[PDB]
């Protein structure tokens, strides 16, 4: 919703 | 593993010649060093042993004649001349009982 | 008779074997007759055998990439010299050395490799090596043991073959005839190129070529090829003409030094040798049976503006007289 | 290097006598002695190429044997075509080495040879016929007169190796022609003590088993 | 707890991969046999030398609780050098692979490919292609500062937003096809066919290849499923209008699993039986007489 992965777990 | 010797001479019958024969090189460890005689148009022939530990054998028309001592301390080895024979002149070679070392040149003794 | 013998590195452990080369025959191979010999002191509390390795290195660096070694055992043979017939060689060896005189005997078995090498190792390398161990599979340094090179070869049979003969026709009936099946190493090979040309088109110019299969099956069969010579020509035919001529070639190594897999003889040493020489099997049994298979085909093409024969044949050295050095006579 | 010494320098005998010759080398080379009969005159003749094997063509009476260094050579009867100058050869290294000479008491051919002014250059042809070079090694040996016989160069073609004795090394060059089945030597900077003759030997390439054939004599004076 | 086990993994994968890279990197001080198949192992040991002296930033990033502290200074060009590394790291692997197979199978080889210069030409052509690969990453980052914390991530929503649904399922997508899945099937295809599919069991080696191989498998499926496959299940349920609320919570031990396996490969792939004996570090034949 609000960035809960926010599309970032690495490069 | 120049394997330089000496003690060749001539002796009328019944001398002793003690032969000398120095080890250089590769050290002496544990092996057993022969000496063997090539007689004038024969081949060469064992004659005594000289193991690490104390056992020393003969040959059979020798028995009883010669005497080898070791001084691997210093890599020498000796044989020892009693009550020679007429046909006991040869050229005496020394090298490893296995016939692992270069056959240099040897001592010649004479017999008369 | 001057028998061959190579002592350890340890002051001990000597081995005596009358020639360093044996035969392989279309029947049977001669037996590795030969005594090893010790001093009857450090024998006692252990057992001596002499094993026989057909080691077959198919690689460089010997690199260990993923646990590959790239070496193979092909045939491996142990017998026990402790003691528990002999030939007039082995009983020689017996009443010279004297009573602590063991004699050890092999027997290679047929469709086997001969030793065979491939210029830069890689290729097939015999090798006998004699040590002493009770356990019998225990590691054995290299210092206590002997690395004893053997090399084994064959040679051309007294019976000769028949002249090949190629008709490849394609629309140019080409009809190629060497001289003779056997042929020694160094000598001169002469090839018939009697063709018969009868279309409109015209040939170029006449290749001729003779290359070197190593047939070499580790997982696949391999057929690599070297053209150890060249013998590229000018001639040409017109329509309704012919160009016989008895062409001459001759391979040898003097501009064959940077090519790269090309089979030569075995080498017990750096020392260089000639062109492998051709292996024989026996017919009809001969299959995939591992090793390196050498091979000589000419070929023979016409460049119109292709057909192209092959005419195999045997490139093998001729019975020793005495015995082979097997190594550079003139040396240094 | 290695020199080769023989024990008799000059041997007086008479028909049906056993004579011996002794050889001695003097470093422990393998059995790879050859011996050499030299008619006067004559180009030598191969008779044993291993010091133990007979050649083909020399009677069954000539003989050798070996024990450590001291190959030597044996005759059971000396008929009268054996009165000749016997050579001791080793070819266990490049620098082969021809012995002192004994006295008792398939064509090759070469052009060329005159006399040649010191510093000049000649060239001498090696015509040959009925091989290979390929298949043979060419061997030049040069023979002061009187004296004994002197390698100079060999070449293998089989393996494009040149080898050059160290008195005429650089001076000397060495070529074979493989289409016209010829060698060729060419000299360079003559000097005063290049007087001999000249043969040009072949030997076989594959298992060097001494010089089988030699040639006939191209005297080059200085 | 699976914060404590990963930054464990980061710091033994650390301390394992530096001497362990260092050691390989230099090929027994100066040998280096500048062959081709001894050049692969160099090449890999540069690359995971360079991929071990940036992971301690994302160390402090995943130990700091996300608190990256720099942004465009630090991140922008960490994520392009990971990417560079991990692509370049695992296309080695995979060509090591195919060269394998390639020079063991023994067709004629020397004529396509095997020569130096084409080695050379190769690993430049390598190189490149996991640059290009390993651009976007570059040219394409934002940093969020949210929570006291900043967050560099992908920037789809900055830029241009006229960009239809399909915003990071091409590069996702890419990645997973090259990078995971041509490598991993490749390195199936070969190593199965070759060793598990019993073809020619008479020379199939039972010795330290028949394990090496199935460890080497092993050790790279189990190290690198974990990020790929939760990547892509997180990707896809995001996207499906889920949210994902925070179900995952262990994404950087995948990451941490990855680099485990970099430190594995030097080791494992070179540091072998032979190079043992050269981490740990005859006579001449005469002649005798016979009696006749």
């Amino acid at each position: 919703s609000f960035y809960f992965p926010g599309q970032f777990a690495f490069s | 593993v120049q394997l330089q010797e000496s003690g060749g001479g001539l002796v009328q019958a019944g001398g002793s010649l003690r032969l000398s024969c120095v080890v250089s090189g590769f050290f002496f460890d544990t092996v057993t060093m022969a000496w063997y005689r090539r007689a004038p148009g024969k081949h060469r022939e064992l004659v005594a042993s000289a193991t690490a530990g104390g056992t020393t054998t003969y040959a059979d028309s020798v028995k009883d004649r010669f005497t080898i001592s070791r001084d691997n301390a210093k890599n020498t080895v000796y044989l020892q001349m009693n009550s020679l024979k007429p046909e006991d002149t040869a050229v005496y070679y020394c090298n490893t009982f296995v016939r692992s070392l270069s056959w240099g040149q040897g001592t010649q003794v004479t017999v008369s | 008779t001057r028998v061959f013998k190579k002592a350890s590195p340890n002051g001990k452990l000597t081995v005596y074997l009358g020639k360093r080369d044996f035969v392989d025959h279309i029947d049977l191979v001669d037996p590795v007759d030969g005594v090893v010999l010790v001093d009857p002191e450090y024998l006692k509390e252990r057992r001596v055998y002499v094993t026989l390795t057909a080691a077959f290195r198919y690689g460089r660096e010997d690199l260990d990439v993923l646990g590959l070694t790239f070496r193979k055992d092909l045939f491996v043979a142990n017998v026990q010299s402790f003691p528990p017939p002999l030939t007039r060689l082995q009983e020689r060896l017996i009443k010279k050395l004297g009573e602590h005189a063991y004699p050890f005997t092999f027997e290679i078995p047929p469709n086997l490799p001969s030793s065979v090498t491939l210029q830069p190792a890689i290729g097939v390398d015999y090798e006998v090596k004699a040590f002493v161990a009770e356990n019998l599979e225990e590691k054995i340094h290299k210092r206590n043991s002997v690395r004893l090179v053997i090399e084994k070869v064959q040679y051309a049979p007294e019976r000769p073959g028949p002249q090949p003969t190629a008709e490849t026709t394609r629309q140019l009936h080409l009809e190629a005839s060497l001289d003779k099946e056997i042929y020694y190493h160094g000598e001169p090979i002469s090839v018939n190129v009697h063709v018969t040309n009868n279309t409109n088109k015209t040939v170029k110019k006449i290749k001729i070529s003779v290359r070197q299969y190593a047939d070499i099956v580790l997982f696949n069969t391999a057929q690599y090829k070297v053209p150890v010579a060249m013998e590229e020509a000018d001639d040409t035919v017109a329509p309704s003409s012919t160009f016989s001529k008895v062409y001459t070639l001759t391979p040898f190594l003097a501009n064959n030094r940077e090519k790269r897999g090309l089979a030569l003889d075995g080498k017990l040493k750096h020392e260089d040798t000639n062109l492998a020489s051709s292996t024989l099997l026996r017919e009809g049994a001969n299959r995939e049976i591992l090793g390196i298979i050498v091979s000589y085909k000419v070929k023979v093409k016409l460049v119109v503006s292709d057909v192209a024969v092959e005419l195999p044949f045997t490139l093998m050295h001729p019975k020793p007289k005495e015995e082979p050095p097997h190594r550079e006579v003139p040396e240094n | 290097d290695i020199q080769m010494t023989q024990s008799p320098s000059s041997l007086s005998a008479s028909v049906g006598d056993r004579v011996t010759i002794t050889c001695r080398a003097s470093q422990s080379v393998s059995s790879a002695v050859a011996w050499y009969q030299q008619k006067p005159g004559k180009a030598p003749k191969l008779l044993i190429y291993s010091a133990s094997s007979l050649y083909s063509g020399v009677p069954s009476r000539f003989s050798g044997s070996r024990s450590g260094t001291d190959f030597t050579l044996t005759i059971s009867s000396l008929q009268p075509e054996d009165f000749a100058t016997y050579y001791c050869q080793q070819y266990k290294y490049v620098p082969v080495t021809f012995g002192q000479g004994t006295k008792v008491e398939v064509q090759l051919v070469e052009s060329g040879g005159g006399l040649v002014q010191p510093g000049g250059s000649l060239r001498l042809s090696c015509a040959a016929s009925g091989f290979n070079v390929y298949s043979s090694s060419i061997h030049w040996v040069r023979q002061a007169p009187g004296k004994g016989l002197e390698w100079v160069a060999s070449i293998s073609s089989y393996y494009g190796y040149t080898y050059y004795a160290d008195s005429v090394k650089g001076r000397f060059t060495i070529s074979a022609d493989t289409s016209k089945n010829t060698a060729y030597l060419q000299m360079n900077s003559l000097r005063a003590e290049d007087t001999a003759v000249y043969y040009c030997a072949r030997s076989r390439q594959f298992w060097y088993s001494g010089l089988d054939y030699w040639g006939q004599g191209t005297l080059v004076t200085v | 707890v699976v914060h404590w086990v990963s930054l464990v993994l980061y710091c033994l994968a650390f301390v394992l991969g530096i001497p362990g890279n260092a050691i390989v990197i230099w090929f027994t001080g100066f040998k280096w046999k500048k062959t081709v198949t001894t050049l692969w192992f160099l090449n890999l040991a540069i690359a995971d030398f360079i991929f071990l002296l940036f992971l301690p930033l994302y160390i402090s990033y995943v130990a700091m609780n996300f608190h990256w502290p720099f942004g465009i200074w630090l991140c922008k060009a960490n994520s392009f050098t990971a990417q560079l590394n991990m692509f370049a790291s695992v296309f080695f692997l995979t060509v090591i692979s195919l060269d394998h197979y390639i020079h063991l199978i023994h067709p004629v080889l020397s004529h396509r490919h095997r020569t130096l210069k084409n080695s050379l030409i190769v690993i430049i052509f390598i190189w490149l292609l996991a640059s290009l690969i390993g651009g976007p990453a570059l040219y394409f980052r934002d940093t969020v500062e949210f929570n006291n914390h900043t967050l560099c991530y992908n920037n789809f929503q900055k830029h241009d937003p006229d960009l239809t649904l399909i915003r990071h399922h091409v590069l996702t997508w890419v990645k997973f096809i090259i990078g995971y899945l041509f490598p991993l099937l490749t390195m199936s295809i070969c190593y199965l066919c070759l060793i598990f599919k019993v073809k020619k069991r008479s020379i199939l080696i039972s010795s330290r290849h028949f394990w090496t191989i199935l460890v080497v498998v092993v050790a790279f499926v189990v190290c690198w499923t974990p990020y790929h496959l939760f990547s892509i299940w997180e990707l896809t349920i995001h996207h499906n209008s889920y949210s994902h609320h925070v179900m995952q919570a262990g994404i950087p031990l995948s990451t941490g699993l990855a680099f485990l396996n970099s430190c594995l490969n030097p080791i494992l792939y070179v540091l072998i039986s032979k190079k043992f004996q050269a981490r740990f570090r005859s006579c001449t034949t005469a002649s005798s007489s016979l009696a006749k």
